[PDB]
């Protein structure tokens, strides 16, 4: 969630 | 083929590089003195925290830094991972997984760098904190470091040098055996690969290093035992000493991890 947002920045 | 496990080393250590501000090549350079006049501040007693703290009671501001700079490492290796070739291609909530179930192993992997016998660098290399220090912390605070600084002697007596640990904590990453996992074959692939990259470089970078990849493998190993224990200090926390709580961050990592 957190982490998604993490993986998927760019 | 061996050149393109060659291209793979060096694309994970170029990726390093990119995502970790402080090195082990840098940690070591302080810890042995070879940088400049800007020698550490040591942190051995309270009187020294206060001083250094300069430029609640003490275990609990020791344990919210570390928290803290937990955050921080999270973000940093989420970045390395991004850069793993095939990665990104995997599903997300399989990306998710393999974080949030390896993100502590490399933590307390990258941390060794940071450690000798007698202590840890803080503060981004700036001050060092003794192992003695952090043992005198009152239980459950005093219980985190010290079997990391077991972990950390031993590990640092392989001598592996960044190279070498670009390629080790790929691997540790791309681990498909994390509960939970929906796909586990592309992982396994992924690994299969990393294994032979980190199997050649070891050769290579450490050609007289006896049985250097098997023991390196046995670290991986190490660390899961490492990573249980310091989870069941946290879970102690949250059950008796509940007047504090970790960051958003870190509560979805922890959130039903072991
Ligand atoms: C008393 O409470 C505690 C006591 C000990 C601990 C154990 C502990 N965990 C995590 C970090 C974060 N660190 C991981 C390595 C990371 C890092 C280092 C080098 C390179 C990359 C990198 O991250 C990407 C940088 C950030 C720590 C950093 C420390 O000094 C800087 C430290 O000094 C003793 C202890 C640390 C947790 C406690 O509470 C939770």
């Amino acid at each position: 969630h957190k982490l998604v947002q993490l993986l998927t920045t760019t | 083929e061996s050149a393109d496990l060659r291209a793979l080393a060096k694309h994970l250590y170029d990726s390093y590089i990119k995502s970790f501000p402080l090195t082990k090549a840098k940690a070591r350079a302080i810890l042995t003195g070879k940088t400049t006049d800007k020698s550490p501040f040591v942190i051995y007693d309270m009187n020294s925290l206060m001083m250094g703290e300069d430029k609640k009671e003490v275990a609990i501001r020791i344990f919210q830094g570390c928290q803290f700079r937990s955050v921080e490492a999270v973000q940093e290796i989420t970045e390395y991972a991004k850069s793993i070739p095939g990665f990104v291609n995997l599903d997300l909530n399989d990306q998710v997984t393999l974080l949030k179930y390896g993100v502590h192993e490399i933590i307390y992997t990258m941390l060794a760098s940071l450690m000798n016998k007698d202590g840890v660098l803080i503060s981004e290399g700036q001050g060092f904190m003794t192992r003695e220090f952090l043992k005198s912390l009152r239980k459950p605070f005093g219980d985190f470091m010290e079997p990391k600084f077991e972990f950390a002697v031993k590990f640092n007596a392989l001598e592996l040098d960044d190279s070498d640990l670009a390629i080790f904590i790929a691997v540790i990453i791309l681990s498909g055996d994390r509960p939970g996992l929906l796909n586990v074959k592309p992982i396994e692939d992924i690994q299969d690969n990393l294994l032979q990259a980190l199997e050649l470089q070891l050769k290579l970078n450490h050609p007289e290093s006896s049985q250097l990849f098997a023991k390196l493998l046995q670290k991986m190993t190490d660390l899961r035992q490492i990573v249980t224990e310091h989870v069941q200090l946290l879970q102690v926390i949250k059950k008796t000493e509940t007047d504090m709580s970790l960051h958003p961050l870190l509560q979805e990592i922890y959130k039903d991890l072991y």
